[PDB]
């Protein structure tokens, strides 16, 4: 198994995850209009973040430590008993919360309290999430890529015919219980996979506790609640820099270039949690995770280089593609915007180093690094170029990160604190 | 978009009529209908009249005594309360949406009605 092989197959996976995310948005647009879109536009934020919130954000954790004890049998079901026992949980303290305060979570995603029932039935699907998501890392965990493409090709699929069958019978409300029931219906082919494959014995998913594992998948909480909060804290006074001097227009303008370029990075960087990252969590000597990273990054930024180029050539047509032509200026924030994406991802190759290793701390360090960086480039250069910009401080900053990655990676692989 | 008229206090098992007047152009493609909500739950479904062939859904609280008809002369539509029972005290908003909102069973959510009236209070003594 490669780095190589397992893009070849998560990229299958996601494009198929993208061609039916836009098939929906776009049955979604005819259907109800602009006034269908800004009332499910809380709704729909708040299903992304209960992708990683209603598993309680282990799932980094469980592929890190199902890979590092993958030849361990009994620690192996002390992982995934533990995983188990906090997503089941979590997702049932989520279930509760949602269904007791459905009014309070109504008035806050759509403005009003008529949609109690739709939050009711939420707090159900979102079970549904934190389990399918669970499987899945756990696939990771083993480097299965194929098992892991196999199950969300089959669930996107699913997913848009429940939808269809969901907006026919109940309207509007039945396309946001469909719209929920996209990232959920993984499960059950994520179930089917794993048992099928042979990858665990279903005895495995019984859940139990272990707490020194329970402690150690706890640091991948905390690493997704500093995630939650830092960086899109950045992004939202960039927001803020920008609106002070500059018109609501040019607003959208760039956060148009950042939610597709934002999806562009996850898209081409989906194989790194399928094999970077057990990979690097079975390695401990310092030559051998070298090895790994320079061949990682020897792969990825010609790829992503030659990917980005390619992009930034066809801008014209990804806009009028991918976006609703109401800007058209953001062509000229893609190359730069693009340039900070390649070192973005080699930059990512560092990073899931950090996860690999559970390293809290550098974790933090590298958040914060990103944080200040962001906001130093950005409070120079937004005042006075707008959304060009924030393409730009965006650019600066992981050109200076990805450099500081490289020197930190140097200084910790000779050893300099010791 | 829309506005309400009639209602107040009224005696038990007398009749009530109310009203509700809506805005815009294309009126005869809207579903229209009327919810309610008493004083301490939530918004419930009472009537609905469509936006095609006249058809009509009732709450079972309130079928056979109360009737809602629609004119797209006037663009108004109305709701007849007979038979009125104290379980009737609520406030009552006419709501407007197309059929794609409402889809095969789904035109008795009030969230799939975007567009709300003010709300009118019937008092049944
Ligand atoms: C160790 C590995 C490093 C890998 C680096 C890879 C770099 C190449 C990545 C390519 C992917 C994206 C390709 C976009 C091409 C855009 C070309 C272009 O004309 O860019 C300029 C600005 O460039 C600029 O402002 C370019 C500034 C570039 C500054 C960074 C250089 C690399 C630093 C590396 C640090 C480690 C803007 O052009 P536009 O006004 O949009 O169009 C002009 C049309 N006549
Ligand atoms: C680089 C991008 C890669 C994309 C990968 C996925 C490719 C497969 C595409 C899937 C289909 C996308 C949705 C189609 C809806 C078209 C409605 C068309 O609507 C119309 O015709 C009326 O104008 C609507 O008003
Ligand atoms: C919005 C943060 C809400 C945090 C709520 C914390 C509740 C208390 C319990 C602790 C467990 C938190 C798990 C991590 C959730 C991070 C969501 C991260 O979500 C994401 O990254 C989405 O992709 C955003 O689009
Ligand atoms: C520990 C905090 C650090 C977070 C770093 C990012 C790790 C990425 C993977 C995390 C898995 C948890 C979310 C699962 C939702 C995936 C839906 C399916 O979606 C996909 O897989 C599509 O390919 C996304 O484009
Ligand atoms: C036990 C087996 C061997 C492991 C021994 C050490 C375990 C913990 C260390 C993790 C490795 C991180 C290396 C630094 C890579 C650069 C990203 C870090 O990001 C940065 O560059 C920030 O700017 C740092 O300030
Ligand atoms: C995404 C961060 C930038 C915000 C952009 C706002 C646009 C709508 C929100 C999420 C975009 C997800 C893909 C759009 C098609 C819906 C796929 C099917 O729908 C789903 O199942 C998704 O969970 C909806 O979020
Ligand atoms: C500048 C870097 C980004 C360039 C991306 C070019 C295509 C690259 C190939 C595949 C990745 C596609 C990810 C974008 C999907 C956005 C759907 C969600 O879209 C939306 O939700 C829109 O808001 C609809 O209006
Ligand atoms: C938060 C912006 C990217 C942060 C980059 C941090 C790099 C260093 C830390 C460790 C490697 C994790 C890479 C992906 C983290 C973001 C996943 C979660 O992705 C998100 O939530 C995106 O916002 C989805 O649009
Ligand atoms: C299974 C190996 C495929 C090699 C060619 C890949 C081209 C994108
Ligand atoms: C490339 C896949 C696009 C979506 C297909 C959906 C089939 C139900
Ligand atoms: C009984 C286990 C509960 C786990 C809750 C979530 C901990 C991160
Ligand atoms: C609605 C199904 C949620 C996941 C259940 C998993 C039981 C082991
Ligand atoms: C949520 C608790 C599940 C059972 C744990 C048993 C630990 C020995
Ligand atoms: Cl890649
Ligand atoms: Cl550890
Ligand atoms: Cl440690
Ligand atoms: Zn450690």
């Amino acid at each position: 198994v490669s780095l190589a092989k397992a893009s070849l197959w998560t990229a299958a996976s996601t494009l198929v995850k993208i061609g039916a995310g836009l098939l929906v948005g776009k049955l979604l647009a005819v259907s109800f209009g602009p006034a269908g879109l800004g009332l499910a536009a809380n709704f729909r934020q708040l299903i992304t973040v209960l992708g990683v919130l209603a598993g309680a954000g282990i799932f980094n954790g469980v592929t890190k430590y199902v890979a590092q004890y993958h030849d361990n049998p009994q620690q192996l079901r002390r992982v995934v008993g533990t995983s188990s026992a906090m997503v089941l949980g979590f997702s049932t303290l989520m279930a509760l919360v949602f269904v007791l305060a459905a009014a309070p979570i109504s008035q806050g995603l759509f403005g009003n309290t008529d949609y109690q029932g739709l939050v009711r039935l939420v707090a159900l699907v979102q079970m549904g999430i934190a389990w399918g998501n669970l499987l899945l890392a756990l696939m990771k965990g083993f480097r299965d890529a194929a098992g892991n493409a196999l199950s969300l090709i089959v669930g996107s699929l699913i997913g848009v015919l429940a939808y269809y069958v969901s907006y026919r019978l109940g309207g509007y409300e039945g396309a946001l219980l469909g719209l929920a029931l996209i990232p959920a219906l993984v499960v059950i082919p994520a179930a089917i996979m794993l048992i099928k494959r042979g990858v665990i014995p279903l005895s495995y998913l019984k859940p139990s506790w272990d707490n020194g594992l329970a402690g150690q998948l706890s640091k991948f909480t905390l690493m997704a609640l500093i995630t939650s909060v830092t960086l899109p804290v950045a992004y939202i006074m960039m927001r803020k820099l920008l609106a002070a001097q500059y018109s609501w227009d040019e607003v959208g303008i760039w956060q148009g270039v950042s939610s597709i370029s934002d999806a562009y990075l996850q898209f081409i960087t989906a194989s790194f949690s399928v094999y970077l990252l057990p990979t690097l969590s079975r390695l401990t000597e310092k030559r051998d995770i070298t090895r790994e990273v320079v061949k990682s990054l020897k792969f990825v930024l010609p790829a992503v280089a030659a990917a980005s180029f390619t992009v930034w050539l066809l801008r014209d047509f990804a806009i009028w593609l991918l976006l609703s032509n109401k800007f058209t200026a953001m062509r000229d924030l893609f190359a730069w915007q693009l340039v900070g994406d390649v070192l973005k991802v080699g930059a990512y190759v560092f990073g899931y180093l950090v996860i690999a290793k559970a390293s809290l701390r550098f974790y933090i360090l590298a958040e914060v690094s990103q944080f200040t960086l962001l906001m130093v480039f950005a409070h120079w250069l937004i005042p006075a170029h707008g959304a060009l910009g924030a393409a730009q401080a965006y650019m600066a900053t992981y050109i200076v990160y990805f450099s500081l990655c490289c020197g930190v990676f140097l200084l910790w692989r000779r050893r300099a604190l010791e | 978009q829309l506005v309400e008229s009639g209602g107040g206090l009224v005696q038990a098992g007398g009749s009530l009529g109310l009203s509700c007047a809506a805005s815009g152009r294309t009126f005869s493609n809207y579903v229209m209908a009327w919810f309610r909500q008493a004083p301490g739950k939530e918004r419930e479904f009472v009537a609905r009249i469509s936006e095609s062939r006249g058809t009509t859904d009732y709450a079972d609280s309130v079928k056979g005594r109360f009737t809602i008809s629609r004119d797209n002369a006037k663009n108004t539509i109305y709701l007849q309360m007979n038979s009125l029972n104290p379980g009737d005290t609520a406030v009552y908003s006419c709501a407007a949406t197309l059929p794609a909102w409402t889809g095969i069973i789904g035109g008795r959510r009030p969230g799939n009605y975007p567009y709300w009236g003010q709300g009118t209070q019937v008092t049944v003594s």
